[PDB]
């Protein structure tokens, strides 16, 4: 997967989106490089054996939002190299670099019920005070979830379940 | 605001009228050896013959994800990239 | 469901929705123009991609082509309805008769027997063949491999021990073929209706036409119907027609596979892909399997990683030698090669124990000597030298013996030898008791009696 | 017109790209200008995206990335007939003694198919 090779330019574009104060449209664009990348049609040109510089200006074509001198000098640069089907990695890396650099984090939480939101007060205050970011909560419920709850923050996982509980001790053969 | 830019994104890339190969047709990407690199042929098979240009075949041996290689029947050194 | 996205050789890639994908090993099948295909799932890709190896002919497969994710691994008929019937790698008829009466079927990928359940027997095993059961016997429910190159009597001594063996044994049997020649596969066939034997017989046959996903699975099959004659607690005998055949069909796909390659360009599985293999033909306390194959050995390369490996999963081994064949001695046994588990004292007696390393000792000297010989000549040895080369090359010619399915090929009425006649008769050579006949009385004799007959007429 | 431009040199290897439309078949001969001398590649395979693989006929020092290339539309093209007795000849069919232009009447090319 693309992951590897898209990291140099996410770090890339969000430096430069820094510096001119330009993040949110950035977010914004490249989301419409990506969106661009998903279809049919230009998905078999970027399989072509086209040269870097006419595959880029027909992308750069279609790709009319673009920020000219800036976004379409990044397709551009990916073209030269034949990145840009991992821009849908480019993006999403770019968002994971956002939200660190503005110390925020998105947070899950999964229960056998609909939680009483004075439970997600508890739960978003003590998140806040688990990782030094602001928590954005975004709830579920599961049928798999047997009683109680799983707090999923990063890759970093606290189970409270009666299921987890429960295939913990049935461990214990 | 993704429907939107997704029949927008359909939309130019016909004002700037980018399209597929049709089915049973490709171009010839590269060339080495006898060995020759097809783009398209969507519909070829595991071993069918292959006309080129000329009066003369290729026989796909692999069916890659993103092209087909063929081995040609004959001389090869008057076959050319974009064909 | 899925869908095909790449075809290389017998290798096809599938794509699959995600909350979908087919476990290893599943069968997967295809319709491949008038035709159906089954593939077997060997690795999961990456997002949703799924690597199987074709149970047919590739050709004619587009790309696009959407797939059927049968839930189960390939499973084939067993038991006594397969008794006396051709079966494919899939499980089956291959015979022109109707379907096979099956009530079960098992999954031919299998764990094997755990080691509480395993079993040990010293009950020797007599055959008709006096090299054999003098250099290297075996035991019921024991193993036994022939290893050797082309064309020096792999398959004639196996169906001699099928003919001595497997008739007067009484339980059944299975044969394998595997990647090896189908007219021999129809010989033996025939010959077994004409018997009225065949009703004793399950075969399965993966011949060399086969493409290389069914001669990968034949073998596991056979081992499948092998073990459920087994658990149901008979006396089994198994015979695979060249094992060899097994890793070099990983071989053909392993690189496609995207597997960096090993030693002398073999798939880097090779020991746990025999290994898994061979650790489920065992007997066991509930039933016993007897167990021969043979075992090619590519370019007479003795050393050779497939050899090498399998010599370790034997119990008896027989290596025959293109130099022997090349004589014209028959059956082209190397005795200073041949060994077996069960040469050992306690279980054999003292006896027959002393004359097979008589014997191994006397034809280890003459190798010592014969590379003086070769310069020199042999006048220049010394008095017992000559002598201890005069006793070898008449034991050379009395390791020989007629064959029934060598009858067709020499012309000559075929010979069984008891374990008795083959102990006194070497034992009196090397003692010399027959110092005054000629070498050509020992050639093809059945016995040391037959050897002297043959000597009054020189 | 020369039409295509030295991208990457790696010993006697050089490769060239061109237009899309105009790649050179394989076996065709290219030159350029090393300096103040004319340097002959030929062509030995076409790679994606307009890129020809080449081996040079000569020295590949003094040769930068971005030089341009002429196609010569045929192989290598050498002299033959009565005017080639006694005389001494490079593989590209140029005098090797002094003894002054050779009075060609054709140039055949040197690839070709048996009888
Ligand atoms: N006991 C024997 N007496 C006479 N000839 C024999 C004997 N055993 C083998 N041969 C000769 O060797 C030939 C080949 O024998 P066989 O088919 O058993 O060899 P193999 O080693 O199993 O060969 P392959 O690797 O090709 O399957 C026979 O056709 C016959 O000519
Ligand atoms: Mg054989």
């Amino acid at each position: 997967e693309f992951i590897t090779v898209a990291r140099p330019y996410a770090k890339a574009a969000f430096d430069f989106a820094v510096e001119h104060q330009s993040v949110e449209r950035w977010q914004d664009m490249l989301a419409f490089a990506a969106e661009v990348t998903k279809n049919e049609q230009m998905a078999e040109l970027l399989s072509g054996a086209l040269a870097p510089e006419t595959l880029a200006e027909s992308f750069i074509a279609v790709a009319g939002e673009q920020l000219d001198e800036n976004g379409q000098n990044l397709i551009r640069v990916m073209a030269e190299n034949g990145r840009l089907n991992a821009l849908p990695d480019v993006l999403e890396q770019f968002i994971h670099l956002r939200a660190v650099s503005e110390a925020t984090a998105e947070v899950d939480v999964i229960s056998a019920a609909a939680l009483s939101e004075q439970q997600l007060a508890k739960i978003s205050a003590a998140m806040e005070k688990r990782l030094s970011r602001k928590v954005k909560l975004n709830a579920k419920i599961d049928k798999s979830v047997m009683a109680g709850v799983i707090i999923r923050a990063g890759d970093m996982v606290i189970d409270g379940s009666v299921r987890g509980r429960l295939e913990r001790l049935a461990d214990v053969l | 605001n993704s429907t939107e830019i997704s029949e927008l994104i359909k939309q130019r890339i016909a004002q700037f009228n980018v399209v597929s190969e049709a089915h049973n047709e490709g171009t010839i990407v590269s060339v080495s050896d006898g060995v020759i690199r097809i783009h398209g042929l969507a519909d070829a098979m595991q071993g069918e013959m292959i006309s080129l240009p000329g009066n003369r075949y290729a026989i796909a041996l692999n069916l890659e994800r993103d092209s087909v290689g063929a081995v040609v029947m004959g001389p090869y050194a008057d076959l050319a990239e974009g064909m | 469901t899925g869908k095909i996205v790449q075809v290389i050789g017998a290798v096809v890639d599938v794509e699959f929705p995600q909350d979908a994908v087919p476990r290893v090993y599943d069968a997967l099948e295809v319709q491949n123009g008038n035709e159906r295909l089954v593939l077997e799932v060997q690795q999961q890709l990456g997002g949703g991609i799924v690597r199987t190896i074709a149970m047919g002919s590739s050709d004619g497969l587009r790309r696009g082509l959407d797939v059927k994710d049968l839930e189960h691994p390939i499973e084939v008929p067993v038991g006594k309805a397969t008794l006396g019937r051709i079966m494919n790698v899939l499980g089956e008829p291959v015979d022109m008769k109707g379907e096979i009466g099956e009530e079960e079927r098992w999954a031919i990928h299998r764990a094997a027997p755990s080691y509480e359940e395993l079993s040990n027997s010293q009950e020797l095993l007599e055959t008709g063949i006096k090299v054999i059961d003098l250099m290297a016997p075996f035991a019921k429910g024991g193993k036994v491999g022939l290893f050797g190159g082309a064309g020096v009597g792999k398959t004639v001594n196996m169906m001699e021990l099928i003919r001595n063996i497997a008739i007067e044994h009484s339980g059944y049997s299975v044969f394998a073929g595997v990647g090896e020649r189908t007219r021999e596969g129809n010989d033996f066939y025939h010959e077994m209706t004409d018997s009225n034997v065949i009703d004793k017989v399950s075969l399965v046959y993966g011949q060399m036409n086969e493409p290389p996903g069914n001669r990968l699975r034949v073998a596991l099959t056979g081992l499948t119907m092998a073990e459920k004659f087994r658990d149901e607690g008979r006396d089994v005998l198994l015979f695979v027609d060249n094992i060899y055949r097994y890793t070099l069909a990983g071989t053909e796909v392993s690189a496609l596979l995207g597997r960096m390659p090993s030693a002398v360009g073999y798939q880097p599985t090779l020991a746990e892909e025999m290994g898994v293999l061979q650790e489920r033909i065992t007997s066991t306390k509930t039933g016993s399997i007897t167990s021969v194959q043979a075992v090619y050995v590519p370019a007479d390369d003795l050393t050779d990683p497939s050899p090498a490996t399998t010599f370790a999963h034997l119990d008896a081994t027989v290596v025959l030698s293109r130099q022997i064949a090349s004589l014209g001695i028959y059956p082209a046994v190397d005795p200073l090669d041949s060994t077996s588990r069960q040469l050992d004292p306690l279980v054999v007696g003292q006896e027959h124990y002393d004359t097979a390393r008589g014997v191994q000792s006397i034809l280890q000297r003459y190798q010592e000597l014969k590379d003086i010989i070769a310069i020199l000549g042999m006048d220049e040895l010394s008095e017992e030298d000559k002598l201890v080369v005069a006793r070898a090359r008449k034991i050379q010619r009395f390791l020989s013996q007629p064959f029934f399915v060598a009858e067709v090929f020499t012309g000559s009425p075929g010979k069984y030898v008891s374990l008795k006649d083959t102990i006194r008769g070497f034992k009196g050579i090397m003692e010399g008791e027959y110092d005054h006949l000629p070498e050509q009385a020992f050639y093809m004799v059945g016995s040391i009696e037959e050897a002297v007959e043959k000597a009054k007429k020189l | 017109m020369a039409t295509g431009k030295i991208v990457q040199v790696i010993g006697a290897v050089v490769d060239v790209e061109f237009p899309q439309d105009a790649v050179p078949r394989v076996y065709d001969a290219l030159e350029v200008q090393n300096g103040n001398e004319r340097l002959v590649l030929e062509v030995q395979q076409q790679l994606g995206g307009g890129i020809v693989r080449t081996i040079a006929m000569g020295s590949s020092d003094g040769l930068r990335r971005g030089l341009d290339v002429k196609d010569l539309e045929h192989p290598i093209e050498v002299p033959v007939g009565k005017a080639t007795l006694g005389r001494i000849m490079n593989v590209l069919g140029e005098p090797v003694d002094m003894k002054g232009e050779i009075g060609e009447e054709e140039r055949w090319a040197i690839h070709r198919a048996a009888p």
